[PDB]
């Protein structure tokens, strides 16, 4: 997921907005 | 909000950030 | 309670946690 | 002792509450 | 004070609470 | 900077306190 990505290559905030319920 | 290299603790603070009262969901690859 | 990495800052913040009003050392090799 | 392991190798909650007083 | 291996977030961090109600400037290389 | 010293090498904290206002 993000965990993976957001630790391994980069993510944006947008895409941990995602994350929310 | 730029490219942010985010791994272990400091993601799921991300996150409270991102989302707060809303809530979130925290699965990392089993 | 799982298997945890920690290391630098991250692990006194885990022993704050684990034993609180209890108190800790913090004994690194030096 | 636990901050050479905690971060070369993994330790456990239970082994972190030997540093308390 | 000793010498510190600081990096991201624990950065700014230490600057926090080396300047408080001081200020500080975050200038990384770009 | 400092960013980058603080990082790559080491820094000391009288001088992240060059960064102050
Ligand atoms: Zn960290």
């Amino acid at each position: 997921g993000i965990v993976e990505q957001c630790c391994a290559s980069v993510c944006s905030l947008y895409q941990l907005e995602n994350y929310c319920n | 909000f730029v490219n942010q290299h985010l791994c272990g603790s400091h993601l799921v603070e991300a996150l409270y950030l991102v989302c707060g009262e809303r809530g979130f969901f925290y699965t990392p690859k089993a």
